[PDB]
């Protein structure tokens, strides 16, 4: 994340971080107590599935406060639609191999119901993203976890005011065009929270830009209302042997 | 009302029916209030809030 701030310890308690081999890897969205949202992408160089970790409770890298939990990722389900190496249909849906615990320091995100994500979260301007990312273009990765606040653009606007793949149906774009504030490599996966009426939903994953902060860019992240019904039909089936499913999409 | 203004009035999520019926409806974690429109959390971490500052508000 460039130009945001600490999340204070707790206040972002649905953030994952992803390890593969200990290093890391993405960020990610817990949903549910087995469930984590994050993107397609972070998965095209991954040798061996087995050594996916996720971590909930995260906050400094540096430390070790008890309030992190450790989980093996199970299943790492990505839609059909997805082409490795490129940017659209940019998410995935990881399956824990044991739940984690419910604490102040753990808590899902709300995966919301697409009509209301459309017609409601889609027009709440400002939203937060966060991660353990590079925090500036060519730059080191954050030791504490870090958060901003980023106004959403409808696409029109966003092809109209930015100067390269387009930014498709499922896509959107959210940031600042000043090079000032963006989330940046590293944040990959990680959620964009939007508020309403006093609680928080999943709205968007962290996806791709042109470089970081680029004046004249935006961040584009993961359209999480196209991919409602796809969760949820995932979330009810049950699991399958080999950690990697490709999943018709629609 | 209707759901596509205002949300129909619903803290949460949003239904039409056939006249000029409305119903919301909450996230699991929740139930709806007799206002028909309000949820309030029925589990210690409902999705969504931030315990320690719901904790700080309390
Ligand atoms: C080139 S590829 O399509 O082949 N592929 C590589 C791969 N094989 O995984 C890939 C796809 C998507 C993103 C990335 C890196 C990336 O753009 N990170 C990033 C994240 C958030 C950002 N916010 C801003 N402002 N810029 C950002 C940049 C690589
Ligand atoms: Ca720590
Ligand atoms: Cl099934
Ligand atoms: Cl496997």
């Amino acid at each position: 994340i460039v130009g945001g701030k600490v999340c204070p310890k707790g206040e972002c308690p649905w953030q994952v971080l992803l390890l593969v081999n200990g290093a890391q890897l993405c960020g990610g969205t817990l949903i549910n107590t087995i469930w984590v949202v994050s993107a397609a992408h972070c998965f095209d160089k991954i040798k061996n599935w087995r050594n996916l970790i996720a971590v909930l409770g995260e906050h400094d890298l540096s430390e070790h406060d008890g309030d992190e939990q450790s989980r093996r990722v199970a299943q790492v389900i990505i839609p059909s639609t997805y082409v490795p190496g490129t940017t659209n249909h940019d998410i995935a849906l990881l399956r824990l191999h044991q739940p984690v615990v419910l604490t102040d320091h753990v808590v899902p995100l709300c995966l919301p119901e697409r009509t209301f994500s459309e017609r409601t979260l889609a027009f709440v301007r400002f939203s937060l993203v966060s991660g353990w990312g590079q925090l500036l273009d060519r730059g080191a990765t954050a030791l504490e976890l870090m958060v901003l606040n980023v106004p959403r653009l409808m696409t029109q606007d966003c092809l109209q005011q930015s100067r390269s793949p387009n930014i498709t149906e499922y896509m959107f774009c959210a940031g600042y065009s000043d090079g000032s504030k963006d989330s940046c490599k590293g944040d990959s996966g990680g959620p964009h929270a939007t508020h309403y009426r006093g609680t928080w939903y999943l709205t968007g994953i962290v996806s791709w830009g042109q470089g970081c902060a680029t004046v004249g860019h935006f961040g584009v992240y993961t359209r999480v209302s196209q991919y409602i019904e796809w969760l949820q039909k995932l979330m009810r089936s049950e699991p399958r042997p080999g950690v990697l499913l490709r999943a018709p999409f629609p | 009302l209707i759901c596509v203004n205002e949300n129909g009035g619903c803290e949460q999520y949003c239904s039409d029916h056939t006249g000029t019926k409305r119903s919301c409806r909450c996230h699991e974690g929740y139930s709806l209030l007799a206002d028909g429109v309000s949820c309030t959390p029925t589990v210690e971490y409902p999705c969504g809030k931030i315990p320690i500052l719901e904790k700080r508000n309390a």
